[PDB]
């Protein structure tokens, strides 16, 4: 029993073909069924005829024969259909809305998501059915990871270094950091957990989060989760205030938080903000002068990934009182300097999937930009807040979506608040960049910053550029640029400094390469978003969508503090880059 | 012939309903129950010592 | 005595042997290994008259613990009757997963957890022997 996902109606209908069974009334069931091809429906019990060995599901096609459901062959002579009348029979039939148009449920519903159209209905369809999308969208990607093959240690080479055999009849999901794997172990009668791995190319290069003896019979596979259902919106309903509304600020605060003052304020001035922060800006050191400007407030600091939360931790041990400060760790290796799962603690450091159901002052959502609607309306449905403060930019890299194929996905198109903050603007905005020296700081301004963001820093003089194709050969799931990597070693001998560089590509098979040719420490620019380098040397490696997206480009081209070198593959990209051209040796 | 084939029709209609409405109850409390014993036995397990 | 000892076999049938050593027909310690009901009938005779011997702290539930989502419970697997002996359960599962609703029933219908969570009881109001309150 439920309500109607596009009428609210109390209804006790749901479909049996959607992946998600979300509730619909009558009407909706009705026009739903007759316009795709879902046509099983589940009630208190399943629409299914229950003749002895009779296949017929289909609810146009059934009758309710004495006290049961049964298709036109098995049916008795008193009997009418569950599906006539432009309805369909069931609970609280007389209470019934329907809807003009079913044309958004049944493409959420029947969409494979390899489409940037479907993830562009799921982020502007309606509050209800963004949450429906969101549900669907992760348990596909969830049923995705289970058509993977099983990888079972076949031979250890060595230490680092293993051998796999892979499941015969089904694909092999690529072996980078967006697809962590899980090792397990042959007993008797049952299987043991033996820890959380990563997979590259070498054999395999394994990284584990712990480390252990491994040896033949050990399996990994990438572990999924139930998708639990999502009941809150993504946002609560917007409200603007008069005066400072459930915080009191504090008489004394410091120079180091002073420019974020009046945006505290603003905190308090409605229900929830959204803040946009480049890289370098103080993210964090803006979440925490909220605090130290509302001593008296409760905050829980939130993240999708364990990584930012602990980073936030961080800044807090910095900060913060420690013994104010708790993280919230479930039943990987995090930070472990707070007590350990407290839920009344005045600041609660905790991720997305393991909060506990409560109530703050202030609740700030660091990293928007990775964050799913899933993650949004779970956040609102656990947490009560007075105040949200969303944190993040929609100019960085959003959370990577495996079933997208066809299309690419816009920065407003990432989350409601993404939504937000790209077409009406965020709340507030950290304008001063303090890490990346003039030049890139232009470069970004003007790429996804509308020249907006300004330098702290002055032209540092060693940002430089080079355009050179070079050879691009493809290996199972990835680009390699071997001359793009010759032009690395060459600027290394002429230029012995650049040696502290830290090489990025959007690549890890590049990246193996660089690490194994060049020496250098190598950096995904997925993973690299977060950190900071003094010199980076970046090689785009393809002219292709994923590495030529300006998100990712910008976060590549963020992480240098005072050098850069940059091997552009495309022209526009290139042409755009605000830094020293080069002549290829 | 054509209304004493509906007049017959809306009893077994309505009865049905409160069948399976009674059945959707009966489930509900099916529910209800698996909570409250599983809670019980963990609240009493705590005092093992 | 001692408290934990729960399987007196060996004593029953030093008894017999001391008392009834030409009594032709045989006899079975544990009613389990009886042939028909008649032979049920016939050791628990001899078993009702031996169970005056051993302490009244020897007789009733046998509990073992079981980890259930790693979680360790206290759950009835055997029994020891006065009259027919020493019975253990043979679907006892160790290291189980989840409880579906039968679990979850048997599980809470068994004085073991009860009687394990429970504060002892000495009440001098009667003779018959009190578990616990
Ligand atoms: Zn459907
Ligand atoms: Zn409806
Ligand atoms: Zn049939
Ligand atoms: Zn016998």
């Amino acid at each position: 029993v439920g309500a109607c996902v596009l009428c609210n109606s109390q209804t006790s209908l749901r479909c049996g073909a959607c992946i998600r069974r979300p509730f619909l009334c009558c009407k909706c069931c009705y026009d739903h069924v007759i316009s795709t091809s879902h046509k099983l429906v589940l009630s208190v019990n399943p629409y299914v005829c229950n003749a002895p060995g009779c296949d017929v599901t289909d609810v146009t096609q059934l009758y309710l024969g004495g006290m049961s459901y049964y298709c036109k062959s098995h049916k008795p002579p008193i009997s009418f259909p569950l599906c006539a009348n432009g309805q369909v029979f069931g609970l609280y039939k007389n209470t019934c809305v329907g809807s003009d148009n079913v044309t958004d449920f049944n493409a959420i519903a029947t969409c494979d998501w390899t489409n940037a159209g479907d993830y562009i209905l799921a982020n502007t369809c309606t509050e209800r059915l963004k949450l429906f999308a969101a549900e669907t969208l992760k348990a596909t990607e969830e049923t995705f990871k289970l058509s993977y093959g099983i990888a079972t240690v076949r031979e250890v080479l060595s230490d680092r270094e293993l051998h796999l055999s892979w499941e015969v009849g089904k694909p092999r999901p690529p072996l980078n950091r967006n697809y962590v794997f899980t090792g397990y172990r042959v007993t008797k009668n049952s299987k043991v957990q033996i820890g959380e791995y990563t997979f590259e190319k070498g054999a395999v290069v394994y990284r584990g989060t712990t480390t252990y003896k491994l040896n033949v019979g050990d399996y990994f596979v990438l572990t999924s989760h139930t998708v639990m259902p999502l009941s809150a919106p993504t946002l609560v309903p917007q409200e603007h205030y008069v005066r400072i509304t459930g915080l009191y600020p504090t008489l004394n605060i410091s120079d180091e938080f002073s420019s974020n003052v009046a945006n505290y304020q603003k905190v308090g001035m409605q229900k929830y903000s959204t803040l946009q922060g480049p890289p370098g800006t103080g993210k964090s050191h803006f979440a925490i002068g909220l605090a130290l400007y509302y001593p008296s407030a409760r905050i829980v600091y939130t993240a999708c990934s364990h990584a930012a939360v602990d980073a936030l931790c961080e800044k807090a041990l910095k900060y913060l009182p420690i013994d104010k400060c708790s993280r919230i760790i479930p039943a990987v290796e995090c930070f472990d300097k707070f007590k350990v799962n407290s839920t009344l603690e005045q600041y609660v450091f905790c991720t997305v999937n393991a909060l506990p159901e409560t109530t703050a002052d202030i609740v700030v959502f660091d990293e928007i930009s990775m964050a799913t609607n899933y993650d949004l309306s779970v956040v609102n449905a656990r947490l009560r807040a007075k105040h949200y403060v969303y944190i993040g930019d929609p100019a960085q890299l959003p959370a990577p979506r495996t079933l997208l194929t066809k299309g690419t996905l816009e920065p407003e198109y990432f989350n409601s608040v993404c939504r937000l903050m790209k077409t009406i603007g965020p709340d507030m905005f950290l304008g001063t960049c303090r890490r990346c020296p003039a030049e890139i700081v232009d470069t970004v301004s003007a790429l996804v910053y509308d020249n907006k963001l300004k330098a702290h820093k002055d032209k540092s003089a060693q940002c430089f550029k080079m355009f050179y194709k070079g050879v691009i050969t493809h290996d199972v799931s990835s680009a390699i640029n071997r001359p793009q990597i010759g032009v690395v070693r060459e600027f290394l001998t002429r230029n012995p400094a650049w040696r502290k560089a830290v090489f990025i590509s959007p690549y890890n098979s590049q990246n193996a390469v660089a690490s194994k040719i060049l020496g250098l420490p190598t950096q995904t620019v997925d993973s690299s978003q977060g950190s900071e380098y003094d010199y980076v040397i970046f090689t785009q490696t393809t002219e292709t969508a994923h590495s030529c997206n300006v998100n990712r480009f910008n976060v590549a081209i963020t992480r240098a503090k005072v050098g850069i070198l940059c091997i552009m593959s495309d022209r526009d990209l290139y042409d755009k880059l605000q830094f020293t051209s080069l002549e290829i040796p | 012939r054509d209304a004493a084939m509906q007049r017959k029709l809306e009893k077994m209609a309505d009865q049905a309903m409160t069948q399976m409405y009674k059945q959707a109850r009966s489930e509900d409390k099916r529910a209800k129950v698996t909570s409250a014993m599983q809670t019980m036995l963990f609240t009493m397990l705590r005092k093992l010592d | 005595w001692d408290l934990l000892k729960y399987d007196f076999t060996e004593e029953r049938l030093k008894l017999f042997d001391r008392y009834f050593k030409y009594w032709d027909q045989t006899y079975h310690p544990n009613c389990v290994n009886c042939l028909d009901d008649r032979c049920i009938l016939h050791c628990a005779n001899f078993n009702v008259l031996f169970s005056t011997v051993f302490p009244p702290t020897s007789f009733g539930p046998l509990v073992r613990k079981i980890f259930v989502d790693g979680v360790p419970f206290v759950v009835s697997t055997g029994y020891h009757f006065r009259e027919l002996g020493v019975v253990h359960n043979q679907d006892v599962n160790l290291h189980s997963s989840r409880l579906s609703f039968k679990e979850l029933l048997v599980y809470a219908a068994d004085p073991a957890m009860h009687a394990a969570s429970g504060n002892l009881l000495l009440d001098k109001r009667t003779t018959c022997f009190s578990v616990a309150a």
